[PDB]
RNA sequence: AACGAGACUCUGGCAUGCUAACUAGUUACGCGACCCCCGAGCGGUCGGCGUCCCCCAACUUCUUAGAGGGACAAGUGGCGU
């Protein structure tokens, strides 16, 4: 994006200023809608070790990563419910802004009484970022492996690949009774990601109505007629030794929570977003996969090192999470935008500097 | 034009493939020895995912197993061991027919006659043996032998006539005829322990090699020095071509084919070129193998593997 | 067609010769049955391979084993060596590889000397104390 | 004190120290900051990448 | 731990690489049974022990020149 | 559970560690769940070793002390059957998570050692491995149901699941609680 | 250059390889006898339980004791001139 010359500015919400804005005894969600399908676990990936190591499929789906205005649910709902609107991925940024260190950018394209909180097509905004929270993250240029954006390259790459590779594509799959409305039920293949999509309800005081896209990406079986929903993310890595990290290959089993901790330095921006997204969902376990370049000279080559099942909610007991300083946060950016008149408006972060702001734009700008 | 793709890799063993062999009228199985002292009968899928599985393991050794080989019937087979004994396998289920019982050290180098009645051995006992079927002793060779380990004895196919090759550490080749057991020729070249010889599929000629790693050849009826040619630093195993004349050289880096009419290199196998040092980065060669199709070989190395390639055109 | 591979297992001088002999189920020890073999209280232990792997492997065989040596204790840990590697053999012999290679991951992953043993046996005392290594008490005065 | 509860992780292990090599050097990263290091004395037998419980990281360690 | 290796392999161990130099593979089981059959070692344990560093001294000859 | 071994009837699923600090030294679940505790006797041989046995099978081994009750480690597991069934019946839980409790409420922060100077009694403050916590830990609340049922009419299981509720939530009628506190308020002092 | 150290001797740990056994066993039947239908069936038979019967049976895994092989820092990754 290019700030421009002619958009005002009205207020910087710093992160200190956020960070202490809160709200507080936030009700159950009712669902809306869900869509979609979801397919079942393998139960052998249970019992994975270093020694007896299982490389990477690289598993092509066709994602939908579509945008608020150009969801039709989104879009239909907005004249039954609501007067907030996102996807989930918009409000994992929101969540964990105070962490960023990197630009992202947001058009609240502003109608009416209500706002559509519109992510760019044009935007890199859902890419994950790879030793970004570090000492001195890479500063190679973009003809290089190693540099900022060939490793969320290589990131993004390889976090939803290995999303299918957990599950079973040709084994039965538990089905919503509405399907996805993001491609048709011509596509006969089974070559669409196992997802669903969660339309879910929230208030936030205020007279406000959130109604945004959530979403799982695997069921595993459980027992007694139970099952299991998971958010499924993986963890890749280039090298230990240019980030001042772990060799997780030497330290696995060992240093289980050290290697952990590595991440919460490097990269605890996408930590917590992963937790965020994991917690609007409210899965029952957060699965992570354990993933490294197969040569750390070749960026395309990858390997599975192990997976291990966590809970979302005792985790974010853990990891120093907690969700009311987030919806206070959501809360004061919904202060700007209402008072003010329907626009494209444009919140941002600064590219070398830590601060969010909201831009009022001459609009299709 | 006729050059050499990488067709797959095989996996199933913790020991270094010593020998691999073929018979012709299978060529869906195929056998392995390896220096985990047993020898592996596989089951090959075509399927590229893999390239085959170990059907059964045949089992029952106290040291390695050198070389092995296939029965004209394909429904026997031999191998010759470091603990001084052979077998005899039965290839059904396992089931060793007999155990030959009599040398005072290793046996390393074994063969098996085209009419199943003759059978012969190398041993760093410095003694060429013959061993009929029955595992016993027709004849054993003590006079006018190596002075030096015996690396590998070979049956020649010939119009009828008995010969059988022997070429030992000594640095000579030597040529036998049966019926008198005499000195057919005393061929002297290579400096530097001879480490293998074969016979071509007509049978008049013996290329040989060794820790020169030179390839001269020599006639074997004719008696006459034809020529040499540099095949790199060392030579461990050679097999000529059942539908061509071609030859296989198997280096440590890389396996040399080499047409012969004319004489030149036509490509060098190179295999994974993954990122080690500095003594042997790649495993050495050691054995090779023509399936009777000629469109595969395969290739025994020190990390465990059977490696294979096909002839693309 | 008779089929029958023995196998053992050890564990300070216990031996189990665990034949497996073609059949169907009815795994016994001294001919008795597994379920009253007694402490009772490490029933779950000698169990534990047929249990995980199920009964279904365990299908194709009549298995009984006699036993010799060690205390009440190390007697368990024999008879749980020599069934694992009993069932093993015969899928070694008379089945392909890859059926026993999958058996062999299984096992050997949560390993407590099921496919191995232990070299540790009790060590030659020497004189000055009641013990290998305990000496008996000096005094100074 | 008044400080809340600290979690701080090894990088490196420097060598033993007390008068029975009952002490042990080791340097620690401060876990919520990549370029803050202290050096301190912990009593335990530690490896590498492992992670302690401050009650403060006022105090800094300098000799046995 | 500890292990390091006596004179008395040293010694002999340069004498059996230079006059039997050809001989050599870089093998250990290979370098075993030549030492075992150009000399006697009387005992088994020994025997074990020159092999590996006729086997150790043969991989460095083959780089620059050793001065011993 | 078909593929993973409960307790002989006690998930380790649905079991947790709330720390970062104490995980990769506590485990349970990751396939290190067994019918039973016990071993074939390797436990230690490298330092790195120890860490790597069960929670579960450390505490039936630091239960059995002080001459009379040595090598009896059958009798030992008696006694832990019962622990678990009295304290799922008496609070009802997943009675692991009573014990994960147990264990890192009675862990130290900061502990203290000696330092010669003078030729006089100076103390100096240090900090404490997650290994050394855990260690601590196991010792502290099995010296409790060891003392209590010294002369009491009570048996050991159940006083040892009394010592585990006590500790699990803090109350300070247990044995551990106490004696954790007492070091950190040394350790405040001279420091 | 020599003595001590080491080397050496004994012992433990690895062999379904080798050698051979009614003063050592196992397996296999031949079995006939006892036992209970305990399971399919009926009690027989098939299966299960030990003992007698065992051979001019087969074998040496278990037991026994001899000859041999195996481990060398051997291979790989760090570090050291």
């Amino acid at each position: 994006v290019e700030v421009r010359s002619d958009w005002e500015v009205k207020e910087e919400m710093d992160f200190p200023q956020l960070l202490k804005m809160r709200y507080l005894e936030v009700s159950e969600p009712q669902d809306i809608e869900c869509c979609g399908a979801l397919e079942y676990y393998d139960k052998a990936f249970d019992r994975i070790t270093t020694r007896s190591e299982k490389p990477l499929r690289s598993i092509k789906r066709i994602f939908h990563t579509v945008t608020t205005t150009d969801d039709p649910v989104i879009r239909k709902l907005a004249k039954t419910q609501g007067n907030v609107f996102a996807t989930d991925a918009i409000l994992a940024t929101l969540m964990s802004c105070t962490r960023s260190v990197y630009s992202w950018d947001i058009v609240v394209q502003r109608v009416g009484s209500k706002l559509f909180f519109d992510k760019r097509d044009n935007s890199d905004f859902d890419l994950l970022t790879v030793s970004e929270t570090a000492n001195e993250p890479p500063q190679d240029e973009g003809n290089s492996f190693n540099s900022p954006r060939n490793l969320a390259m290589e990131a993004t790459y390889i976090n939803h690949n290995f999303s299918q590779q957990c599950l079973r594509m040709g084994k039965e799959r538990y089905n919503f009774p509405n399907p996805n409305p993001f491609v048709e039920d011509d596509m006969d293949k089974n070559e669409i990601a196992s997802v669903a999509y969660r339309y879910r309800r929230w208030k936030l005081g205020d007279d406000i109505d959130l109604i945004v896209r959530c979403e799982h990406d695997g069921v595993m079986t459980g027992a007694n007629g139970e099952v299991s929903f998971i958010n499924i993310k993986t963890l890749n890595e280039w090298d230990s030794r240019h980030c001042n990290g772990v060799d997780w290959r030497q330290k696995l089993d060992s240093q289980r929570g050290a290697v952990i901790a590595t991440e919460l330095k490097n990269n605890s921006y996408k930590l917590a977003r992963w937790t965020c997204c994991a917690l609007l969902a409210g899965s029952e376990y957060l699965k992570l996969g354990y993933v490294s370049r197969y040569h750390v000279k070749d960026s395309s080559r990858h390997v599975i090192l192990g997976t291990q099942q966590f809970k979302p909610n005792e985790f974010a007991s853990q990891i120093n999470l907690s969700v009311e300083n987030a919806w206070g946060i959501l809360r004061c950016v919904i202060d700007i935008c209402m008072k003010l008149e329907e626009g494209k408006y444009l919140i941002l972060k600064d590219p070398n500097k830590q601060v969010i702001r909201v831009y009022s734009l001459p609009d299709g700008t | 034009t006729e050059q050499m793709t990488l067709r797959g890799t095989l996996k199933g063993h913790n020991g270094w493939v010593t020998q691999i062999a073929t018979t012709p009228q299978f060529p869906d199985m195929i056998l392995s020895a390896s220096r985990d002292k047993t020898i592996i009968m596989w089951k090959l899928t075509r399927d590229e995912t893999n390239y085959g599985i170990p059907q059964r393991a045949l089992r029952g050794h106290s040291h390695f197993v050198s070389d092995v080989v296939i029965s004209s019937d394909g429904q026997f087979a031999l191998s010759g061991s470091w603990d001084g004994t052979l077998r005899l396998w039965d290839l059904t289920t396992g089931t060793t027919t007999r155990r030959f019982v009599g040398h005072t050290k290793d046996v390393l180098s074994v063969a098996f006659s085209s009419d199943n009645r003759q059978i012969v051995s190398g041993s760093r006992d410095k003694t060429i043996k013959l061993w009929n079927t029955l595992g016993v002793c027709k004849y054993t060779v003590q006079d006018e032998s190596h002075s030096e380990w015996v690396s590998c004895v070979r049956f020649s196919p010939n119009s009828s006539n008995p010969i059988i090759v022997s070429c030992g550490w000594d640095k000579l080749v030597k040529v036998w005829n049966l019926a008198n057991c005499k000195l057919k020729t005393n061929h002297i070249g290579h400096t530097g322990y001879l480490n293998t010889v074969t016979v071509s599929p007509d049978g008049s000629l013996c290329a040989s090699g060794g820790k020169d790693g030179q390839a001269m050849l020599w006639d074997l009826n004719e008696g006459k020095h034809l020529y040499t040619l540099d095949g790199g630093d060392i030579i461990n195993a050679l097999c000529f071509s059942p539908n061509r004349y071609w030859l296989c050289a198997a280096t440590g880096p890389s396996i040399k084919i080499w047409d012969l009419e004319g004489k030149i290199i036509v490509d060098e196998l190179k295999q994974e070129v993954i990122s080690t040092s500095s003594k042997a980065e790649p495993p050495q060669c050691t054995s090779l193998a023509w399936s009777a199709d000629g469109q595969t070989l395969f290739a025994g190395y020190t990390d465990n593997l059977v490696r294979v390639w096909q002839v693309t055109i | 067609p008779l089929q029958s591979v023995q196998v053992f297992g050890r564990k300070k001088t216990a031996t189990a010769v665990a034949h497996c002999k073609r059949g169907n189920g009815l795994i016994k020890v001294n001919g008795r049955p597994l379920e009253m073999i007694e402490p009772r209280t490490l029933q779950y232990k000698l169990l534990e391979p047929v249990l995980l792997l199920g009964k279904e492997r365990f299908a194709g065989v009549d298995i009984r084993v006699r036993v010799k040596g060690g205390g009440h204790v190390a007697q368990i840990y024999a008879i749980r060596q020599s069934i694992s590697k009993a069932l093993v053999a015969y899928y070694q012999k008379y089945v392909d590889e890859a059926s026993k290679k999958e058996i062999k991951d299984i096992l050997i992953q949560y390993d407590r000397t099921l496919l191995v043993a232990d070299p540790r046996r009790c060590e030659s005392k020497k004189f000055g104390g009641p013990g290998a290594r305990a000496r008996y008490q000096k005094s100074y005065r | 004190r008044v400080q809340p509860i600290k979690l701080a992780r090894v990088t490196k292990v420097l060598g033993r120290t007390g008068s029975q090599g009952q002490c042990t050097q080791v340097r620690v990263e401060f876990m919520d900051d990549t370029s803050r290091s202290i050096i301190r004395n912990v009593k335990g037998p530690v490896r590498e990448g492992d992670v302690l419980t401050l009650l403060e990281s006022e105090r800094e360690a300098r000799r046995l | 731990m500890g292990r390091v290796r006596t004179k008395t392999v040293k010694k002999a161990a340069r004498v059996i690489i230079e006059k039997y130099y050809t001989r050599l593979g870089n093998d250990f089981h290979t370098n075993k049974r030549v030492c075992e059959e150009i000399a006697i070692i009387p005992s088994k344990k020994l025997r074990n022990k020159i092999a590996g560093y006729v086997t150790h001294l043969m991989k460095r000859i083959q780089r620059g020149p050793v001065r011993g | 559970t078909p593929d993973i071994k409960l307790f002989g009837k006690w998930s380790t699923d649905d079991v947790q560690i709330n720390d970062i600090s104490l995980q990769d030294y506590i485990a349970v679940k990751e396939k290190y769940a067994k019918y039973l505790p016990h071993s074939a006797g390797r436990y230690a041989a490298k330092r790195f070793r120890k860490a790597q046995c069960p929670i579960v099978e450390r505490l039936t081994n630091s239960m059995m002390m002080h001459g009379r009750n040595n090598g009896k480690k059958l009798m030992t597991v008696r006694i832990v059957k019962h622990a678990f069934e009295i304290i799922h019946l008496l609070t009802g839980e997943n009675p692991l998570q009573v014990l994960v409790n147990a264990i890192i409420n009675s862990g130290p922060r900061e502990d203290s050692t000696r330092i010669g100077r003078a030729g006089t009694v100076r103390r100096q403050a240090v900090d404490v491995s997650p290994l050394r916590r855990v260690n601590q830990a196991i010792w502290l609340l099995c010296t409790g149901a060891r003392e209590a049922a010294f002369r009491n009419i009570k048996t050991i299981a159940e006083c040892l699941a009394d010592e585990l509720i006590n500790a699990a939530k803090g109350s300070s009628n247990s044995y551990a609680i106490k004696k954790k506190d007492e070091l950190e308020r040394v350790a405040k002092s001279n420091r």
